[PDB]
RNA sequence: CUCUAACUAUAAAAAUCUCUCUUCUC
């Protein structure tokens, strides 16, 4: 190792409002939480992949300005008894990461997925639309 | 009918001596000169704007680089 | 700054959007002619035109 | 002549809320021009001019009429302002309105001063209308005094 | 220039040296070169021509609009309105008389001014309608070459038309101020505030 | 009429199996019923392999994949394009759409 | 006569309708 200090980038991308939140290893301390919503205005584009990209660019600013120059991607889907497959934006803010020059290690997904469900929302026959 | 553009005058209708002065001194200095261009210093009602400026090919004031109907193009003597 | 980048088009991949008058081709860089992208287009485009793009992370995605 | 702004300057700050008179409407949208600053102009766009679905736009905008709004983006070269119409929350909208009647009143009278007085609104607010919003943030609290304390 | 003798007497400047084109044999087609190499090959100087005036089946094919000399498209697209559709020697006319306008203004040869404007006032991002009816949006796209050039054509004689409507100014001379200026990026001229404009609303619009 | 002898549940000899919910709207829907998808993808698609590939420390990291079956339901089933409408003389073949790609 | 690899990603609103029906025998 070259003294790669590292973090882990720790993206959570729901179907709205996508999270672009890096920490250390320990992942105790927080820093750069910069999410989708706090960038983009339409409010119906909070999930857009322009959100999370230039939430990705902040984050990759701030942690440079830090020290860290290589993250860990942890993707995290909505997970629980919701939908549980990754959010439209966590790939564009996961390309952006690796875009400003950021170097990039041990990709892992780790939505938490259930043994089951307790109860999903939206009654027997769910939602009529 | 809507009378909502309060124009006025605003226009010299008639010229008078020191705009004649003021015609001549800024003959030149007038690297472009045109009957728009005469008209729009608020000194040439514009169709004596005309008259000026065909008066000006006198001593050569200005120069003419086309002389077609409808407007004109003069340029500063150099 | 003013970040505007050029981009050949390489290929043209079909005529997209609900409208029917906006396409999609795959531009290359200028420069790092190996480095591509997919891009949506609003006019008449072939094969060699030059786009200028205010962008270089966007990607094209079909509208509907 | 109404000009040289309320404010210390004549451009807008990021979040400020602010109302707005229309003066005309285009297909993308409507540059229209500020009130709660001076005559600057900037976008409000249809995607968020209305609260609910925009079915009508005269209905809504009613174009010579005074609405709030909020700014969003602003160029800070030569003047250009991009707003909101539909993030303006029930509480906002409130105090948009006492801002703005104070600003009409501190307005109107010293246009009366320059329309009395022939001279440019801009020597007056400099000399006067700055000064005392340094001092007490706002000129309507000063007149207040004035009438009270001297 | 070897002026030839003939029975019949063509003036002495129509026969001085005519391998050297000119456009209204006043300005050269040489000299003038395009800045932006993405509008390159959608401006045509390449060819010379004696006069912007040429009936040249430039609407048959797809793209033959690109190969028609840009002043011609410029004339052809200042002959716009139902008072004055047909009427292109008017337009030819008035070309003419903008592009002697603006040699008198900063020699800088007309053509070059030209180019330079329409290079300056043709938008490089738009929008286009992709709301699905319940909610309304525009989309942000990039815009081809050949689509920037039409557009760049379209405000510039746009701006010309609205400035020489109702106003004492000649329509020669609304268009060399709309020309000069976006040869620079002068705010004031109406083309460039258009582009400037659209572009700004379609950043708004990723 | 009968328009499925096997009734679409796919269940001959049970009487009842346990439900699963629907991932677009959430319809309890049987288990053997309801249409199972396996999603199986890359956690990177090709549009940024090569960027993560520049961009990343351990040379010829193997980047994972993302496996995820979806228990559609079935009105979202034919809505999300995920199963088609089809011949009544063609409703009999059971084999999946002969294999995308070779 | 030998063979299991590639892929995503749309759900705004839309209620109702007064006639009248006519033969096939080479
Ligand atoms: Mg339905
Ligand atoms: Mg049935
Ligand atoms: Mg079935
Ligand atoms: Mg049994
Ligand atoms: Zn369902």
């Amino acid at each position: 190792d070259n003294s790669q200090v590292f973090g882990v980038a720790r993206i959570f991308a729901s179907f709205n409002d996508t999270f672009v939140h890096v920490t250390d290893l320990s992942g105790r301390e927080t820093i750069a939480r910069v999410t989708g919503g706090m960038k983009v205005k339409a409010d119906r584009d909070e999930s857009s992949p322009y959100a999370a990209m230039l939430a990705a660019q902040d984050v990759a600013a701030k942690c440079k300005e830090v020290g860290i120059t290589a993250v860990h991607i942890k993707i995290r889907a909505t997970g629980g008894t919701r939908s549980k497959t990754p959010g439209p934006g966590g790939q564009a803010a996961l390309r952006a990461l690796a875009r400003s020059g950021l170097r990039i290690g041990r990709i892992e997904d780790v939505t938490p997925v259930p043994s089951d469900s307790t109860r999903k929302k939206g009654g027997r026959r769910g939602r009529r639309l | 009918s809507k009378k909502s553009h309060k124009d006025k005058a605003k226009h010299a209708v008639v010229l008078d001596q020191d705009k004649f002065d003021r015609i001549m001194k800024e003959a030149p200095t007038y690297r472009y000169v045109s009957v728009s261009v005469l008209v729009d210093r608020f000194k040439l009602g514009g169709s004596l704007a005309r008259v000026a400026l065909r008066h000006l090919e006198n001593e050569g004031i200005i120069k003419p680089v086309s002389k077609h109907s409808k407007q004109a193009i003069y340029t500063r003597a150099t | 700054k003013t970040p505007v980048t050029l981009a050949k088009v390489i290929k043209v991949l079909g005529r997209t959007g609900s409208r029917g008058g906006v396409t999609q081709v795959r531009v290359e860089f200028l420069e790092d002619t190996t480095r591509t992208i997919v891009r949506n287009v609003k006019g008449p485009v072939r094969e060699g035109d030059i786009l200028v793009l205010m962008e270089s992370e966007r990607e094209a995605r079909r509208l509907r | 002549t109404s000009h040289c702004r309320f404010y210390e300057n004549k451009y807008p700050e990021i979040d400020d809320i602010v109302m707005v008179n229309v003066q005309q409407i285009a297909e993308m949208g409507a540059y229209v021009k500020l009130l709660e600053y001076d005559n600057i102009e900037g976008m409000i766009l249809l995607s968020e001019l209305s609260r609910r679905r925009i079915r009508s736009i005269q209905k809504l905008i009613r174009v010579g009429k005074n609405d709030v709004a909020v700014v969003l983006r602003v160029d800070k070269e030569k003047g250009y302002i991009d707003l909101s119409k539909r993030r303006v929350s029930s509480e906002d909208i409130i105090k948009c309105e006492e801002k703005y009647q104070k600003s009409k009143t501190v307005h109107s009278i010293l246009r009366y001063c320059a329309e009395k007085f022939q001279i440019p609104l801009e020597e007056l607010y400099k000399t006067i209308a700055w000064p005392l919003s340094r001092k007490f943030g706002h000129a309507y609290e000063a007149f207040k005094l004035s009438i009270i304390d001297e | 220039f070897v002026p030839v003798e003939l029975a019949t007497t063509i003036p002495v400047e129509i026969q001085q040296a005519q391998q050297e084109i000119k456009l209204f044999n006043k300005w050269s087609f040489e000299d003038v070169e395009v800045k932006d190499a993405s509008l390159v090959d959608y401006i045509q100087i390449s060819k010379p021509i004696y006069v912007a005036h040429t009936a040249g089946r430039y609407a048959n094919k797809r793209f033959r609009k690109a190969q028609c000399p840009i002043v011609e498209r410029l004339t052809n697209s200042l002959m716009m309105n139902g008072r004055n559709n047909g009427k292109k020697l008017k337009a030819v006319r008035i070309v003419k008389h903008t592009l002697e306008i603006i040699n008198v203004l900063t020699d800088q040869n007309p053509l070059q001014v030209v180019v330079d404007a329409i290079i300056n006032s043709g938008p490089r991002e738009d929008t286009t309608r992709v709301g699905g009816g319940g909610a309304a949006r525009r989309q942000a796209v990039d815009v081809s070459p050949l689509r920037r050039v039409n557009q760049s054509i379209a405000l510039l004689t746009i701006g010309a038309r609205e400035a020489a409507f109702r106003n004492i100014k000649t329509i020669a001379e609304t268009l060399a101020e709309e020309l000069i200026n976006a040869a620079k990026g002068s705010s004031t001229s109406y083309a460039i505030k258009k582009k400037d404009e659209l572009e700004r609303v379609a950043k708004s619009n990723r | 009429p009968k328009k499925r002898a096997s009734n679409g549940r796919n269940k001959k000899g049970r009487g009842h199996v346990k439900p699963v919910r629907c991932v677009n709207c959430s319809r309890s829907v049987p288990k053997d019923k309801a249409i199972k998808r396996m999603a199986i993808r890359n956690i990177v698609e090709a549009a940024a392999i090569r960027d993560l590939s520049e961009a990343s420390v351990y040379a010829e990291y193997a980047l994972p994949k993302t496996y995820n079956k979806l228990h559609y339901c079935i009105s979202c089933a034919i809505h999300a394009r995920i199963v088609r409408v089809r011949s009544r003389t063609d409703r009999r073949i059971r084999a999946p759409p002969q294999r995308p790609r070779f």
